[PDB]
């Protein structure tokens, strides 16, 4: 017997402890090492209601990353309000590694093992862990990069699908490769995505289909941004501390999802980015400035497993939905990977 | 995609009635409805959230209530101040809204018909007004025959709001037809239909 | 659930742009309600048009405003601006902002509203109005307030001295894209005669005054 509970997680990792990585750093003096043997065990003939919407793991998780980003990503200078921070900003050494969160003693983590479980509602297959698995702190937008895979078909999660004010989180069941990269030797800043077009169009194709199932077959269609700060209208990621903004314009293209055979809608899709050293941060404290790019080639190669997505607003709708690309906030980023799981009190 | 079907339009009732307003959804919608007053020229005010949670300030009378696809407003005891126009909210799809009145002792209103100003006519122009003075209930209608011809198409008519005390409305049409198709014929008519007249009324003058 | 404060009324020709701007907060944790804006025309039903989160712009704008619409907020996030470009007659309406209340969860329902800012599109120019007078026949008499542009005029009778028995019509809009009404009062038929009766008319955007004595 037990009930939902919150409490204070705490993290596990096998971050490195000479490692000079800021994330590794972070890790060693915050988190326990990983239990080698880790126990599970599948609860018979129990069901159980999770809702990844309102989960306070999200909350611990965020808080964690915030005070990672903070200690390990200081800026040359930040304009918060009215006051101007003018400190030390060398280069860092930035990859991030899996986090595992654990429960203290008392509590317990559930499971849900249900194949196509959409993030809300009763689980039927469940179980009990100590420890989520290893969860990747990477901050993006638009897309969701190096991520866990949904284990059947592609998966829609959403607090409500009819709720134009709502996020909407694509679960991917096969990965798609961005490789972004800044070359050597013309402005530094200048960079640049391939995607493999045949691939990604087969992928979005089989999104559009998952969508048409939950909105009445209507036509389903995507389109750009709508507007807002470039962190949000961009795919926006930190690539070796570099700070990306890509252009997801040939991402969602509608020409090549209709199936027709068209020229171009096979081959290398090239996405352009700029490396900015003027950004927004996202932990929502105003304007940071960092030094320009360190030299050489600078590349990043990510899986997308995931994609967030906001739908058009407006009553009698009627024939079709439109979806743009980016949605909600940082910490829907691990609602996508903590979805599966709640904590418990053992009473 | 969600069509609310809010009813009925309109209704009217005695100070201390029991009044109940309808909203169905074309779907489930669980409980993500909210329930606003408007009063004639002001913003809405929330009411009622989440179906059935009052909201701080709004008096102890109202109540919301349902969840799926039946959902109600209810004010228990109307006042006065209650006169507004009623609706639901389910996201960004509004209810067509009820109109609630307050239900007094039936009333004929009296006619009157003015002809144009000679001021007017050197204009070019002519506007014949047929003002209805303190009715009820509100619904009425109005129409100008010239020369027994009935005139469609050249009329325009404005209402007040139900005024405070004696809770009654009163209408102008306003008839507007050019100089020359004024000086051509010479019986100008109002014709009015309302329920407390146990037949329509005529008010008319001759142009001279 | 304070008021929100929004820009003044505006007068536009068709093909302009119009900005309602609406501060939500002072300058001075949780997650931030979106502002939404929605308008209302006379005598229409309410329609929503756009919400905008002010953390980080984020913006959501009904399908069918065609892209004409632009909001966005200042960068101490305590004011919103809604741009609506290539206005035609029909966005002819009352704008407002409204905002869920930060103690709840409910975020469509909209606690806060501003007081609404009034937006008219029409190819007519300013101008003042003519007053004409309905002659009496108790009995009733008037003013006939008619071709002016914009709204609204003004109406008093005998300098405020008479407000009994006094209708002052809302304003209609007339095919000629001009506004007209109608001011009436009864009063006793012995009154005629003796009793003076003037309505005072004021056009303020004109800057216009009209005093039209009503005799039989
Ligand atoms: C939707 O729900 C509303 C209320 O939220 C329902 O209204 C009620 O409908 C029933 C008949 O279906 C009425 O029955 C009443 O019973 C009481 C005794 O408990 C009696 O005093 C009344 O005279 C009446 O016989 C009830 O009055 C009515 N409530 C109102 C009008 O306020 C409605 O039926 C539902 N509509 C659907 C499901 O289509
Ligand atoms: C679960 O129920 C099934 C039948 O419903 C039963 O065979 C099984 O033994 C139950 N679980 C246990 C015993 O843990
Ligand atoms: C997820 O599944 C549950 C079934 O209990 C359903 O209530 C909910 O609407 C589903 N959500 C989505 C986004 O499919
Ligand atoms: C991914 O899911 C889709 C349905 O959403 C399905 O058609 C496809 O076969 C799945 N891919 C794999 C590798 O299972
Ligand atoms: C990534 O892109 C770079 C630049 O085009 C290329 O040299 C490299 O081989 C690519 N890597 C992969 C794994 O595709
Ligand atoms: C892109 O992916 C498709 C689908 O697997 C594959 O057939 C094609 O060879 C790839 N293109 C490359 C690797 O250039
Ligand atoms: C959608 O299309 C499928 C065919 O792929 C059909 O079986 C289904 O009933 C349709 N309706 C809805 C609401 O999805
Ligand atoms: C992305 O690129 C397209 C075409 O290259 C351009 O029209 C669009 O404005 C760009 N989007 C952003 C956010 O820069
Ligand atoms: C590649 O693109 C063409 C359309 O231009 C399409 O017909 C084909 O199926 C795509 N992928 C393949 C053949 O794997
Ligand atoms: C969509 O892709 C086609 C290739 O099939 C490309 O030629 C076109 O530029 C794209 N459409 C856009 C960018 O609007
Ligand atoms: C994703 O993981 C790969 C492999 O560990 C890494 O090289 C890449 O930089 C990661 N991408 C991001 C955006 O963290
Ligand atoms: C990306 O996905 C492939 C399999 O699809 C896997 O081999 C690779 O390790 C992944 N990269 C990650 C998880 O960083
Ligand atoms: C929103 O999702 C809830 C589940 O939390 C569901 O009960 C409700 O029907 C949904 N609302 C609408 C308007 O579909
Ligand atoms: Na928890
Ligand atoms: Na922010
Ligand atoms: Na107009």
């Amino acid at each position: 017997v037990w009930k939902d509970a919150d409490t204070t997680l705490f993290c596990a990792s096998d971050a490195k402890a000479h490692e000079t990585e800021v994330h590794n750093v972070w890790a060693t003096h915050a988190c326990v090492p990983t239990d080698p043997n880790p126990q599970e065990i599948h609860l018979e003939n129990v069901t159980e209601n999770f809702n990844m919407w309102k989960n306070n793991m999200v909350e611990q998780m965020q808080e964690d990353v915030i005070s990672l980003w903070d200690q390990s990503l200081q800026p040359c200078v930040k304009l918060t309000g009215g006051s101007v921070i003018k400190q030390a900003c060398p280069k860092i050494s930035f990859d991030p590694i899996p986090i595992h969160y654990c429960t203290p003693a008392g509590y317990v983590i559930l499971k849900c093992n249900d194949k196509n479980f959409n993030g809300t509602g009763p689980c039927k297959n469940v179980s009990s862990v100590q420890c989520t698995h290893g969860i990747k702190p990477v901050v993006s937008t638009q897309l969701l990069l190096n991520g866990s895979l949904a284990e059947e078909e592609i998966i829609i999660r959403s607090e409500n699908l009819t709720n134009n004010a709502k996020t909407i989180i694509v679960h991917l069941n096969k990965s798609v490769e961005i490789n972004c990269t800044r070359p050597s030797n013309g402005d530094i800043r200048k960079a640049y995505c391939e995607i493999n077009g045949t691939k990604w169009n087969k992928v979005l194709k089989q999104v559009t289909e998952k969508l048409k199932e939950h909105f009445n077959n209507k036509t389903i269609i995507f389109q750009p941004p709508s507007g807002g700060d470039l962190e949000i209208t961009m795919h926006h990621f930190n690539c070796r501390g570099e700070f990306f903004y890509c252009n997801t314009t040939q991402l969602f293209n509608n020409t090549c999802i209709g199936n027709e055979t068209m020229k171009g809608c096979n081959g290398t899709i090239t996405l352009p980015c700029k490396i900015k050293q003027i950004i927004n941060m996202w932990q929502g404290t105003g304007q940071a400035m960092y030094a320009p790019p360190i030299d050489g080639k600078i590349n990043c190669v990510s899986n997308i497993t995931g994609i967030l997505l906001t739908r058009d607003g407006g009553a009698n709708n009627t024939s079709n939905e439109t979806f743009r690309p980016g949605g909600g906030n940082i910490k829907d980023n691990w609602r996508s990977e903590l979805y599966k799981y709640k904590v418990v009190q053992i009473e | 995609d969600i069509q609310m079907t809010q009813s009925p339009s309109s209704l009217s009732a005695s100070l201390g009635d029991r009044v109940t307003i309808t909203c169905q959804a074309s779907r489930g919608i669980g409980k993500d409805l909210n329930w606003y007053q408007q009063k004639a020229g002001k913003a809405p005010k929330l009411l009622v959230s989440d179906a059935s949670t009052l909201e701080g300030g709004v008096p102890s009378r109202f109540s919301g209530s349902g969840f799926h696809q039946n959902f109600s407003l209810t004010i228990s005891s109307l006042q006065a101040e209650d006169v507004a126009t009623y609706f639901c909210q389910q996201y960004e799809t509004f209810g067509q809204g009820t109109k609630v009145d307050i239900k007094r002792t039936v009333a004929a209103p009296s006619v009157f018909i003015f002809p144009p100003s000679d001021e007017q006519l050197k204009s070019g122009t002519a506007s014949v007004v047929c003002l209805l003075n303190n009715f009820y209930p509100r619904e009425a209608k109005v129409q100008w025959k010239v020369d027994n011809a009935l005139q469609s198409g050249n009329s325009q008519e404005s209402v007040t709001e139900q005024d405070s005390k004696d809770s009654t409305y009163s209408l102008s049409s306003t008839l507007t037809l050019s100089k020359a198709d004024y000086e051509k014929h010479k019986v100008y008519a109002c014709e009015v239909t309302h329920q407390g007249l146990s037949s329509p009324v005529t008010k008319s003058f001759n142009r001279g | 659930q304070v008021q929100l404060v929004q820009s003044g009324a505006a007068v536009r020709k068709p093909g302009a742009s119009v900005t309602v701007s609406c501060k939500f907060a002072e300058d001075d944790p949780a997650p931030e309600h979106f502002i939404h804006f929605l308008r209302q025309a006379p005598g229409q039903q309410l329609e929503w048009l756009a919400w905008m989160n002010p953390t980080n712009g984020a913006v959501n704008y009904a399908w069918y405003l065609n892209g004409r619409v632009t909001a966005t907020r200042d960068r101490s996030m305590t004011t919103a601006f809604l741009e609506v470009k290539s206005l035609r007659s029909d966005d002819t309406a009352v704008y407002y902002c409204a905002r869920a209340q930060k103690r709840g969860r409910s975020e469509w329902a909209y606690a806060h509203w501003g007081q609404g800012t009034p937006v008219v599109v029409s190819s007519a120019s300013t101008k003042g109005p003519s007053v004409f007078p309905l002659a009496p026949s108790t009995a009733a008499l008037g003013c006939l307030v008619k071709d002016y542009f914009p709204e609204p005029v003004t109406v008093s009778w005998n300098s405020g001295a008479l407000t009994s028995g006094v209708h002052t019509f809302p304003a209609v809009l007339q095919s000629s894209g001009l506004y007209s009404l109608s001011s009436v009062v009864t009063v006793p038929s012995s009154s005629l005669g003796t009793q003076t009766y003037i309505c005072n008319v004021n056009h303020k955007p004109s800057n216009t005054k009209v005093d039209k004595k009503v005799e039989p």
